């Protein structure tokens, strides 16, 4: 065998491209942010039709006004986002104000390449959404390689190759909310094996008003039924 | 198939991690040491790889408490971490007893250090060897201490790339002084030999530094060869080239 | 302190600071030891001065060189503008005596750091065996606080005064406290040390002055 | 200590020991749960009968817990839930939901999966209950990479494929099992492609079918 | 495969790394031999320094370990020197602990018993070294006792050490002041090697009542001469 | 008890008084005060810390070779710090004198004088004690301190046990009461 | 004993867009004087100005911990401003990380909320916080508080002809006139009090910035 | 110091004084001694003001902690056991305060020695006497919620009235089901005046 | 066989593990370091995962009077970077001493090379070039994993770093004497980035400065603050 924490000859840690490689057989999650906030969509990928899909919980809230969206071995994406909504409250705690996202995003990904003889490094990528006054509304896409960028729009998972260049060729500045629902549903619908609807998909935005919340599957459907 | 352990003999008794990092010491940059009559003269080889690089100020020569020199060739960053331990070693003693180390305690104290290196598999041998020295209680001595852990007490030393002629030119001086250097004469003979050694790394551009701890010149103080004395050896080091 | 030293004196004048301390060492009302260097040359530029257990004085004198030479590693400007500070040495023993203190196990010392800065200013800070550090144009220690500071403060008496303060003002000062202090301190001595740092002349130490 | 990293990414993205874990579970025998309006069911198809442990073991007098795989490894993660559900009583003054066991007994079975010097779990659980002072039914399961989640019937061990597919074509989430009779009788079904059955009702009411009725069950199918 | 790279047993019940680390104790090619007389024991050891860049005063395998015993070493010096030290405080601990000095073969028995534990905990290798411990016990006399990389020790009336063992060995089991028992080391390790010794080329470790010292190179040409005679 | 040593032309001389009290009861008083904590350095108090630092001045001369005098007050003082005479002879040093009193301070002297005798032979050894003594000279001058010491101090008693230590070697004289009382 | 008193009083007084931080520079032993100008009031930075008022050794440490996590703050949140409610919330978890062997002082912080509003916050030594208009610390606390409070609070006066029925209102107090009340208080605990004198330090928390004000006191 | 809280038809009524003294000195007379731990729960702090301030917010912090992990509110029994573990783990006077779904009004007392109670009506400081009293003699639970605010602002000010280290001034907070609602700080010299005169109360009081 | 880890000689006397780790670094985006006796200059090339994406921060500021670029492995330079930043705060407290430029490049040395002699750990996938000014001026210095640190008058890190080191080879003898002008050195620092672009031009995204001086705390300029220098 090998150490863990060995590198190639390329310069690349072994591990944490094979983390990436589990990644990439995940579902697809989906987040674009503009200026009156960010919406997150995910595939809900139910494996059978008595699995209650409305427990499968692939966005959760961090903090008030930041949420996430998790792709691949999501058994990881608990142990993160515990991690992460400990320190959105350690934060609240020791300095009276929220968490800055970034501040957020980095104390995540802190726990990256914290692994060797953590006998692996996580096998799940995060799509960070959240608000702020410092930034306004931000995007993030925390790896298991401890690289995060922010972005406008953000496609990981199985389908991420096509729908990161529909992003592309969707995106632009002047977005508005629904637009960006409407773009979200769109791409998930390209996407997705299954025929989308409300109950094999999920929709969450956040906004300075209303903070992080997920869309009902009522809600949802209006929404699909504009497509 | 036993060469890929630290602490394994091979069926002949050998440790072969411990010669393959003797031969990344052999691959580095030369480096000498002259026991003189009342003191030690280090002499170390700097490669300017660039002529971006701060001249006189990218050190290689260091100093163990205020009365030891060491000097080091092959992995930079284990000798740092060598006399690292070196230092944290001559306070330990300084603090237990009042006086400063004498040299073979510090020599036995780095060697029992370099030689714990080759017990186990977890770790390293140190990719040095050590050219160091001083003037104590009881006058001057020069050591170099090898990656088994292996160190004797030296007249001349010499290690690195060029360390065969190095070696060649210390007999030479030895030979011809049997009553014992003097210490500037054995700086501006460090100064030579450096620069006779230099020819086998011509390639490239290299800078000389000097250090020496003598009782007379320094006080029994480790300091720097700088100034008038370093550009004198400097000029007697080219003029013995032709 | 079983074995302990008495007041260390100090003020700064317009060049620098002078401090002096006798050279005793009592063991309670016996006047045991008289050989004792209380005052302490740190570099060029600072002479650090201790008051009370000597054996706490003779560790922080250990620390001191032990701090020099620590200073004195891989830096080739430490006999120039990379060399210890008042300032610096001041921090490191004020940071040991609190780190003791908080540990209730105190180095049971005042201690005077004098000394002139890189820049030229003054350097004369006190600290005791409970952390209390404080600067004052005029320090004393023990003894000193009570008797020899109203005598240099008459010199004194606040910064603007300074600049006013010749060397010679200051050490006839300084030795005239000294010997008040020999007149009414029953474990004084006539012996003492004086260390004069000025910013142009440079350090000057004077063993075995009498009172 | 021992603390070699024994799950790690093969270079297809899998944690093979994970999945070795998996096959574990699919070689155990059997935990059927048809969750009803009502009722959760949980059933399984020279030993001396007495003192051989159920399989359904309750956790709490409101959540129960069955298991399929390595029974010795099922031992420890069922000591833990009970500790776990007990400090929760002690602590929070409560006692547990059955998502918050769920979540505890899957967060046990994620970190040995990433734990140097131990290897995962080769148990899949079927956790089931009432929520404290609740009434709607819950059946959860975790399996031993810790993912958890809900189902209205989920089957695990040998044949859970087939059973699994004469639940998907038998039950149906428009409309679950409406009587207790129908929960029963949908399990024994399953189970039926020996039976027993374990019925928890709200209020800490988890009764075990006695044979006679079981019997009963099997002959009017 | 790998029973050859720790201390494991082989399947003909055989420790290969002791073996190699018993190899290992000829790399320095030097020959030693002990003596007792009936009031002093007598270490004679080889000492080739080929180096003329060397310090011959610093070349030695011959250690004072406390003030009464004394060890010669054949192996490389830096597994000689931890022996040292770790005997030199083995001894110290024992005069703390039981308020005299340890014996020779007490110390021989203590380092043994390390050198068991290289053997079988698999993390620590054997030091390449053979361990010759020589004092005057003042309970047994004159006392020879020498430690292999095995764990193995026992006590001796004379031995030899190093690649011409054998030959000192017979020639010693032929034969079967301390400056007299020094010459006959001398001279029976001449005729054992075949070789005449000059002052440079011998290290001399006495053991006697009082302490253990060894001679110079002034000594030993004296001896020299006092043989020559 | 009454310990004091002197430095003298030819090296040192450790004097000290052989009884031990608990309270007014002399248990002992044939007590050998003068403890070896090496070859030629002897120390005595005013025993587990003699122990000490005769362990680590044997580790100290197996390691690095012989200690002198200063290496062992050194050695007392950290075992102390974190009332003690050493005196001791070395070739270079020709002798010396270390007093470490309880606050665990050390100073270099010409003599030392400790105990609980000593405070009423200070005016006394100060007025008659001259640098570079004869060997009779100073073993006289401590003859006649600790003969004043023990008929002052209640705790001082019995036989005036002294070592003496030059490069001839170490020397044991013992002086009876019989023969320093009428002094 | 590990701990001690050195004297010296200190007042935070918030105004509607100030907030000024007056403290003595004497510090004292028993009944000597170590220093006739010895600072307690502190600008930490971010407008923020600190006064850790009790035993110097802890106040010292407390103040530069303060400094340091300021330090800290700014390296992990790129240079961003502290504000004065998040430095009252780190200064009351670096007070009660030393929870059982506490730091024995009383530490006063003022500057501008995030409205810039002038902001005064007291801290117990074991860690407890408030926000206040005005806060006096020290041993002459008890000397001047009172009179600030009847002068800039009004208390206990009311409008005349009113039957004591109708309060004097209250009034916005310029920075000028709340540095001449801290001034008379201090002149006042300088004549009533032995360990208060030798000069007064004031600390002017603006939105231009900290400014510093220093004025004699007398020396007996 | 003087804290009350008690339960009645409309909520909790929780009443407080503000005065703060170092001896005879009041160092303050603007003290808030309650704690809004969060939008649902108060906290009262009556003697160790600083481990009840430090730990309180440290509950609020757990309580979040509970709500993003559980995606519900912690209960009053939940906070009020935490914080009675933690108190009796470093073995004050707090009156934990909510109103949850499940429990409704619940008050719970805990002290510096570790006990937990429920209760209807809880006084702690020195002038709980005065206070309790004033809640015994008029407290209902058929208590409207104006009259209950005046029943809280009556038991301080009779405790600050009476004792000497209970004054300053009374904050009101009211506990309702939406979660707590502040009725503002009232002068308790004020407050005495006006009570004397629309009440008749305070006979020996000349005014 | 010899570079499964880092505790393994080769044959040759190489470590294995510690090349690639300087494999990393040549993967990284380029940064440009120079200085002159005033002034030292930080220049980088942010690098961009997607043109939805924003550009990865590859300078990082210490303190007033200290900073660092990075090359490679983003999560090893916040780490160093945080080391760094605990060694000054050390030296801060405990002597009120701002810690020297060269001390700091020791204790990242010390750092590093824990980690190639030892099991169990990897060697730091990140190199860094630390600019400050101290009482003896400015300085530059290159941290490799290797553990070796080397102070120069210019350097750069990363892809293509060859096109910027003999740009800056070239004109050393120009901008060492640039002195108290910050501008023309960032100018400078500017020219020998460009040097090692082979498509991508300098744009307002792409373009990272920072500079720290005599009278120069340690500022970073990105976005609308480096077009003046593009």
């Amino acid at each position: 065998d090998r150490g863990v924490s060995t590198f190639s000859p390329e310069g690349r840690l072994f591990q944490v491209e094979y983390s990436l490689e589990a990644i990439k057989l995940g579902s697809t999650a989906i987040g674009i942010a503009t200026k009156e906030g960010v919406v997150l969509g995910v595939e809900k990928r139910a494996t059978s039709p008595l699995l209650e899909s409305d427990s499968i919980e692939k966005i959760v809230e961090i903090d008030r006004h930041i949420g996430c969206a998790m792709s691949g071995l999501t058994a990881d994406a608990r142990s993160m986002i515990e991690h992460a909504r400990t320190a959105a409250v350690t934060h609240n705690l020791y300095y009276d104000e929220d968490i800055n996202v970034e501040s957020l995003t980095q104390s995540v990904c802190d726990l990256a390449l914290r692994f060797g003889e953590m006998s692996r490094p996580f096998g799940v990528a995060l799509l960070i959404a959240g608000h702020d006054a410092d930034d306004g509304y931000q995007l993030f896409h925390a790896e298991p390689s401890g690289t995060f960028y922010r972005y406008n729009a953000k496609a990981i998972g199985s389908g991420s190759e096509g729908a990161q260049a529909e992003l592309l060729n969707e995106w632009h500045s002047s977005l508005t909310l629904k637009e960006a629902e409407l773009l979200v549903l769109k791409i998930l619908k390209q996407v997705m094996e299954e025929k989308l609807d409300e109950n094999n998909a999920q929709l969450s935005c956040i906004t300075k008003q209303d903070g992080f919340k997920i869309y009902d599957n009522e809600k949802t459907a209006e929404l699909i039924k504009e497509l | 198939g036993y060469d890929l352990s630290n602490s394994v003999f091979s069926p002949d008794g050998r440790n072969f991690q411990v010669e393959y990092a003797v031969k990344a010491v052999e691959n580095g940059t030369t480096s000498i040491g002259i026991k003189c009559n009342d003191g030690v003269v280090f002499a170390v080889e700097k490669l300017i790889t660039s002529k971006l690089l701060v001249p006189q100020k990218n050190v290689k020569i260091q100093v163990v408490d205020r009365h030891i020199g060491c000097v080091y060739s092959g992995l930079i960053p284990d000798g740092r971490h060598l006399v690292n331990r070196g230092r944290e070693e001559a306070a330990s003693f300084k603090k237990l007893y009042k006086t400063p180390i004498p040299i073979p305690a510090f020599a036995d104290r780095l060697g029992q250090y370099v030689q714990a290196h080759t017990l186990y598999n977890s770790v390293r041998p140190f990719g040095v060897s050590t050219i160091f020295g001083g003037v104590d209680k009881n006058g001057a001595h020069l050591y170099m201490l090898e990656p088994s852990g292996s160190y004797w007490g030296y007249k001349g030393a010499a290690t690195g790339k060029g360390r065969q002629s190095a070696k060649a030119e210390l007999e030479k001086l030895v030979d011809h002084h049997p009553e014992g250097l003097s210490a500037r004469e054995a700086v501006k003979q460090a100064a030579k030999i450096i620069y006779l050694a230099h020819e086998d790394n011509k390639e490239k551009d290299f800078e000389l530094e000097i250090s020496w701890c003598s009782l007379s010149e320094t006080n029994g103080l480790h300091k720097f060869v700088k100034g008038d004395l370093l550009q004198e050896a400097i000029d007697f080091a080219q003029k013995e080239i032709n | 302190p079983i074995v302990t030293g008495t007041s260390v004196i100090s003020m700064k004048y317009d060049n620098g600071v002078i401090i002096a301390a006798d050279n005793l060492g009592s063991y309670g009302s016996l006047l045991r030891f008289n050989g004792v260097e209380r005052l302490i040359p740190v570099g060029d530029n600072t002479v650090v001065g201790i008051s009370g257990d000597i054996s706490d004085m003779q560790h922080i004198e250990r620390l001191l060189k032990d701090l020099v030479t620590e200073n004195a590693y891989d830096n080739p400007l430490a006999d120039a503008e990379e060399a210890l500070e008042p300032s610096y040495i001041f921090e490191y023993l004020a940071t040991v005596m609190y780190q003791r203190r908080s540990k209730m196990n105190p180095l049971w010392n005042a201690i005077i750091v004098a000394g002139v800065q890189s820049n030229g200013d003054q350097f004369l800070r006190y600290v005791n065996l409970l952390g209390v550090t404080y600067s004052s144009p005029t320090l004393a220690t023990g003894f000193g606080a009570h008797m020899a500071n109203p005598l240099l403060r008459k010199v004194v008496d606040r910064e603007s005064d300074i600049p006013k303060t010749t060397v010679q003002v200051a050490e006839e000062a300084i030795v005239n406290a000294m010997r008040v202090l020999y007149y009414r301190d029953a474990r004084s001595s006539r012996n003492f040390s004086l260390a004069i740092i000025d910013k142009n002349t440079g350090l000057t130490f004077k063993k075995n002055l009498q009172v | 200590g021992y603390d070699r990293a024994l799950s790690i990414f093969s270079p297809d993205g899998h944690i093979f020991q994970v999945e070795y874990a998996l096959e574990a579970v699919k070689r155990g025998t059997c935990a059927v749960g048809v969750k009803g309006k009502n009722c959760v069911v949980l059933g399984c198809e020279l030993q001396d009968t007495r003192i051989t442990p159920s399989k359904v073991s309750k956790i709490d007098s409101h959540v129960v817990l069955s298991f399929s795989g390595l029974n010795a490894d099922s031992r420890i993660l069922i000591e833990k839930a009970r500790v776990e559900a007990q400090s929760h009583r002690l602590t929070l003054e409560d006692p547990v939901t059955v998502e918050y066991l769920t979540r505890y007994v899957a967060g046990v079975q994620q970190r040995y999966t990433q734990s140097g010097g131990v290897r995962p779990f080769g148990v899949s659980t079927l956790i089931a209950g009432f929520d404290p002072r609740d009434d709607e039914p819950k059946l959860y399961q975790t399996e031993p990479s810790g993912i958890y989640s809900s189902w209205s019937a989920q089957t695990i061990g040998r044949n859970s494929k087939t059973v699994r597919e004469f639940l998907e074509k038998n039950y149906d989430r428009k409309e679950p099992p409406a009587t207790v009779e129908e929960c029963v009788k949908l399990t024994v079904r399953s189970l039926l492609e020996n039976i027993e059955i374990t019925v928890v009702k709200p209020d800490s009411d988890i009764v075990a079918l006695s044979s006679e009725e079981i019997n009963q069950y099997v002959t009017q199918i | 495969g790998y029973d050859r790279h720790i201390t494991i047993f082989s399947p003909e019940g055989r420790l290969y790394q002791v073996e190699y680390a018993f190899k290992a104790t000829n790399q320095t090619n030097i020959n030693s031999l002990a003596v007792r007389g009936k009031d002093c024991t007598v270490v004679i050891s080889q000492k080739k320094v080929p180096d003329k860049l060397l310090d011959p005063t610093t070349v030695s395998y011959i250690f004072c370990i406390s003030r009464t015993i004394g060890m010669v070493v054949n192996g490389p010096i830096p597994d000689a020197r931890n022996a040292a030290l770790r005997a030199k405080a083995e001894a110290a601990e024992f005069r703390y602990k039981y308020g005299y000095d340890m014996p020779c073969d007490v110390l021989a028995k203590r380092m043994a018993n390390l050198s068991q534990i290289y053997t079988q905990r698999a993390y620590m290798r054997p030091l390449g070294v053979i361990l010759t411990f020589v004092s005057v016990d003042e309970e047994l006399g004159p006392s020879i006792y020498k430690t292999d990389p095995a764990g193995y020790y026992v006590g001796y009336k004379a031995t030899a050490t190093g690649p011409k063992q054998q030959e000192i060995t017979t020639n010693l089991e032929n034969h079967f002041s301390w400056e007299k028992v020094v010459e006959f080391a001398i001279t029976h390790m001449i005729d054992a090697l075949g070789t005449e010794f000059s002052k440079n080329d011998l290290e001399v470790g006495v053991a006697t009542k009082d302490k253990f010292f060894t001679l110079s190179a002034e000594n030993i040409e004296e001896r020299l001469v006092a043989i020559a005679e | 008890t009454s310990i004091m040593a002197v430095t003298f032309k030819d090296g040192v001389i450790l004097g000290a008084d052989s009884r031990t009290t608990t309270g007014a009861y002399i248990a002992n008083r044939v007590t050998d005060k003068l403890t070896r904590v090496h070859d030629k350095i002897w120390c005595c108090r005013s025993q587990a810390i003699a122990d000490i630092v005769q362990y680590h001045l044997e580790l100290y001369t197996s390691q690095y070779g012989t200690p002198s005098t200063e290496t062992a007050a050194s050695v007392f003082k950290e075992l102390c710090y974190e009332g003690i005479i050493v005196a001791g002879y070395d070739d270079k040093n020709k002798g010396e004198v270390y007093t470490i009193p309880l606050g665990g301070s050390v100073h270099k002297l010409p003599y030392a004088i400790a105990g609980s005798g000593s405070t009423f032979i200070y005016g006394y050894c100060d007025k008659n004690f001259r640098e570079n003594m004869s060997k009779e000279e100073t073993v006289d001058f401590i003859k006649h301190s600790l003969s004043q010491a023990i008929k002052w101090d209640g705790s001082s008693g019995g036989v005036i046990r002294m070592v003496v230590l030059t490069a001839a070697g170490v020397e044991r004289l013992i002086f009876y009461p019989d023969e320093y009382e009428q002094l | 004993n590990p701990y001690g008193d050195n004297g010296g009083t200190i007042l935070g007084i918030a105004g509607e867009d100030f907030a000024v931080l007056a403290g003595d520079t004497r510090n004292i032993t028993d009944y000597s004087i170590n220093s006739r100008y010895e600072p307690k009031v502190f600008d930490c930075g971010d407008n923020i100005v600190m006064s850790a008022n009790g035993f110097a050794a802890d106040g010292d440490a407390l103040v530069k911990r303060f400094k340091n996590s300021v330090k800290w703050y700014h390296f992990d949140h790129n240079d961003k401003k502290l504000s004065i409610n998040s430095a009252a919330r780190n200064i009351q978890h670096l007070l009660y990380g030393k929870r059982f062997f506490p730091y024995y002082v009383h530490t006063i912080i003022a500057g501008l909320d995030e409205d810039g509003k002038g902001a005064v916050y007291s801290f117990d030594p074991v860690g407890s916080y408030e926000r206040e208009q005005c806060r006096a610390g020290g041993a002459a606390a008890s000397l001047i508080m009172p009179f600030l409070d009847n002068q800039v609070n009004f208390k206990n006066q009311y409008e005349p002809g009113t039957n004591g029925k109708v309060k004097k209102p209250l009034k916005y107090l310029s920075v000028e006139e709340v540095i001449k009340l801290v001034r008379d208080s201090f002149t006042s605990a300088t004549e009533r009090h032995i360990q208060v004198g030798d000069g007064l330090e004031i600390l002017i928390v603006t939105k231009d910035g900290v400014r510093k004000e220093f004025y004699e006191l007398k020396r007996d | 110091t003087t804290t009350l809280a008690f339960r009645f038809q409309g909520g909790i009524i929780v009443a407080v004084d503000s005065r703060a003294t170092a001896g005879n000195w009041v160092a303050s007379q603007t003290v808030k001694k309650v704690i809004e731990i969060n939008p649902f729960l108060l906290g009262t702090m009556a003697g160790g003001a600083a481990d009840c301030q430090f730990w309180e917010t440290w509950l609020g912090s757990q309580c979040r902690l509970h709500e993003l992990r559980e995606k519900e509110r912690i209960s009053v029994a939940a906070a009020s056991k935490i914080l009675s573990n933690l108190v009796y783990q470093y073995k004050m006077g707090t009156m934990i305060c909510g109103y949850t779904r499940k429990e409704g009004p619940t008050i719970y007392y805990v002290d510096s020695d570790g006990t937990r109670l429920k209760g209807d009506i809880f006084c702690v400081g020195s002038g709980q006497t005065f206070a309790y009293g004033v809640l015994d003699s008029n407290y209902k639970w058929d208590l409207s919620v104006e009259d209950a605010l005046y029943l809280g602002k009556r038991s301080i000010l009779a405790a600050a009235h009476r004792d000497a280290y209970s004054g300053g001034s009374v904050n009101l907070y009211h506990v309702t089901e939406d979660g707590w609602i502040y009725h503002g700080n009232h002068d308790v010299g004020e407050l005495f005046w006006k009570v004397k005169e629309e009440e008749g109360s305070f006979n020996n009081v000349i005014g | 066989n010899y570079d499964g880890d880092t505790v393994t000689f080769s044959p040759t006397g190489r470590l294995f593990q510690v090349e690639y780790a300087l494999e990393a670094i040549k993967q990284g985006s380029v940064t440009v370091g120079l200085r002159s006796n005033t002034h030292a200059v930080l220049v980088a090339l942010k690098r961009n995962a997607d043109e939805l994406s924003s550009y990865q921060k590859k300078i990082i500021k210490c303190d007033e009077h200290m900073g660092l670029s990075l090359a490679g492995l983003a999560p090893d330079a916040r780490v160093l970077s945080n080391y760094l930043r605990q060694q000054c705060n050390y030296s801060s407290l405990v002597f009120n001493r701002k810690l020297a430029v060269e001390r700091a490049g020791h204790l990242l040395c010390d750092k590093a090379q824990k980690n190639t002699q030892s099991y169990g750990g990897r060697p730091y996938g990140v190199g860094l070039l630390i600019i400050g000014y101290d009482k003896s001026g400015a300085h530059l210095l290159e941290f490799q994993p290797s553990g070796n640190v080397t102070e120069l008058y210019g350097t750069a890190i990363g892809a293509r770093s060859q096109g910027a080191k003999t740009y800056l080879e070239r004109t050393l003898d120009t901008f060492i004497k640039i002195d108290g002008n910050p501008d023309e050195l960032i100018k400078a620092g500017v020219e020998a980035i460009s040097q090692s672009l082979r498509d991508e031009s300098l744009t307002v995204d792409n373009l990272s400065i920072a500079i720290v001086g005599k009278d120069t705390p340690f500022t970073i300029y990105d976005g609308e603050a480096v077009a003046k220098y593009i």
